């Protein structure tokens, strides 16, 4: 057993809920955390969140950016700035943004502007990894 | 000379299965730590393990084809 | 050390745009939540 | 603003930054991020801090509460952190930054 | 020559167990680092370590068949 | 001496396939421990896995052409 | 022919220990790096390093018995 | 003697090409896990991988030149 | 023959020290990666590195014993 | 015997170049998976890679001079 | 035979330098991937890099001692 807590600033999903394993899109690829997983802190990356429920059927979500935490005792918490379910995201407008984002990349030389446009590329390029 | 060097030369080609056996422990070991980060067990990960061990034991079956061609 | 690091950006500036492109991709049924979120009411004072 | 005027004259020279328009529009994580950005952009590498706010309890009752923020990245690595493994020096530089924006937003909410 | 080359040839085929020896330490090594990432020990992970020690000792059993063919 | 040493001379060149045997297990094994970090499986990673397996069977295309030269 | 080839048969059979020593370095390394991630050291994981250092030396006692067979 | 042990001297020189083949996989396999951390493909890591493929296949060239030396 | 094959057999057993040499590097390398993860350098992890250099030099002392027995 | 076994003794000394070739793949691979963590390309990690490929082919120049002593 | 086998026996112990040259590639590799984790570059890790390359070159200097003893 492990208590799982997953939420955003606007909406709450899990609160000390009994769950066996969770997959998280961290910076270091995608880490999988089981019931008695090691104490490892890793920050988030735009991608897919897999939450293995207690009854065979799994719910999956999409994240923009945030943080996950696994502790010295069996308890996990995951938070994101804006996390939305696969249900409410359009596959149309995601390509419109990506192509506009890959246009400003070659039209900006400033070292500060380059990072800001590439992050938007990364986020929009992750919007097709699920839809 | 024509039959003697065919028995000690089919033994040196049996050391070519040292790569297929140590390589199989690397194609399955890197699949153990692979599914440890999880979660695609059936399909994707273990499916790529089968296409990897087949390309690992292929240098064991071809090396046992040069072994049996020296004794039979 | 990523690409936004060294470029002058912090993780907060990373997280801000990450969320912004998620807001833009929304369809008109949950777009009402986009005005509720993404605040910029704060003012900067520096004497 | 009502901190820039109530406890100012007494500590007028002990000011780092001031924020207005708070309480006009319901706060967002976006507001807390602007609070997070301005803190880390200032040349003040703080050893430790504390955030003081009013925690809600009911319609009539509330209590002033402190929460210590161990947001120094030099203080992020302690003997109690030796329990934890699989960390970067500059992955805490990402986590500490974000866990700061959370608590500011929480205190603001 | 007839009893000579089969006595030095059965020794060269015993260099095929150097692959299964280190190939068994890796499949049981990645299971030690895999169960360190926790927690599906019994079933799934440690049930695959048998499937990884069997495909590695299969080349060992194939090499120990060759050295016993020139010895008997 | 002439025909006798051509038999225990392509058998020692057959144990050179142990580098390509475990090298294909180290290459494909890293791709199984790479797509587990996800998600650039289609192209990028598995496409580079065909560049690493060819550069590992390149030593296998130079070691099997050596033993096949001392044969006929 | 009879007295000589048994000395050049237990010599090439000692080249099978080259896996039992390196594979033990692979398993005891994965228990050295595994315990770093913590915390099951005095149970679970270091109790699996004894089960790994045995299966690796299992091809190091099977290979050693062949070198002791060709000699005495 | 002069024509005999030159044929069994080129074969064991071809076994020195077992390090380059397993070196090629462990150098182009760590770059198959480097771009898995991303995104220096065709930049720094894949550029150094060619500088890692050259340092390993040169120890295969300096070994194939010994195998060509004992053949012509 | 009898005073000859003892020198072409005691040398082949020194090729069993290839696992003791590459096992010492792997057991210490993962100890250098385990102490890079911190913090129990003084005992627990580097103490176990002594228990990993011993169970890896044991397959190198037993192989050096067979080489010394065929030379003296 | 005298003008024969030295030609098959330089072949066995060229098998020591399987460690200088597979040691470069292990060295110039961890400096490709380590630079993926970034950003110590120059002056630190690749500078230590010059001192990593200096004690790797040092066992190979010592193995290329052992074969050169059994020829010239 | 009495003069022949010493030459064939010196090369056979020179193949035991393939384990020391790759064990130096693993110890310096896991220090190159042990310095990327940061920050104690001087002392601790790279100070134990020579302490891990001492026990791994100890198998080479003992093997090249058995190769020189059959030459002088």
């Amino acid at each position: 057993q492990m208590s799982f807590t997953f939420a955003s600033p606007t909406q709450v999903f899990f609160n000390s809920a009994n769950v066996r394993q969770v997959d998280v899109p961290t910076q270091t690829g995608a880490f999988g955390i089981l019931a008695a997983h090691v104490p490892t802190l890793q920050v988030l990356r735009p991608g897919l969140v897999v939450v293995h429920a207690e009854d065979g059927t799994t719910s999956k979500y999409f994240v923009s950016s945030g943080s996950v935490t696994v502790n010295a005792d069996s308890s996990v918490q995951l938070l994101a700035e804006e996390a939305v379910t696969l249900d409410m995201l359009d596959l149309g407008a995601a390509k419109a943004n990506l192509e506009k984002a890959q246009s400003e990349l070659l039209g900006a030389a400033d070292e500060a502007t380059r990072a800001e446009i590439q992050i938007r590329i990364e986020a929009n390029e992750a919007l097709v990894k699920a839809l | 000379i024509d039959t003697a060097a065919k028995f000690i030369g089919a033994g040196a080609a049996t050391v070519g299965v040292a790569g297929s056996g140590a390589g199989i422990g690397t194609v399955f070991g890197s699949l153990i730590i692979g599914y440890a980060r999880n979660p695609s067990l059936k399909q994707q990960l273990f499916s790529y393990a089968i296409l990897g061990f087949a390309l690992s034991e292929a240098m064991g079956l071809f090396c046992l084809m040069v072994a049996f061609l020296i004794l039979f | 050390v990523a690409y936004w690091r060294q470029a002058g950006l912090s993780y907060i500036r990373y997280s801000q745009i990450c969320a912004k492109a998620v807001r833009d991709a929304l369809k008109t049924e949950f777009k009402a939540n986009a005005m509720k979120t993404s605040g910029s009411t704060i003012k900067i004072v520096k004497v | 603003d009502k901190i820039r005027s109530i406890l100012h004259r007494t500590h007028s020279d002990q000011f780092l930054v001031t924020f207005k328009e708070v309480g006009r529009r319901p706060p967002t994580f976006g507001d807390a991020s602007v609070i997070a950005l301005e803190l880390l952009n200032s040349g003040y590498e703080f050893d430790e801090g504390s955030i003081i706010f009013n925690r809600f309890r009911s319609v009539i009752s509330y209590k002033t509460e402190e929460k210590p923020i161990f947001s120094l990245d030099t203080i992020s690595s302690a003997e109690s952190m030796s329990i934890y493994d699989d960390i970067d020096a500059d992955v805490l530089r990402n986590y500490q930054e974000y866990s700061l924006a959370n608590i500011i937003y929480y205190s603001l909410k």
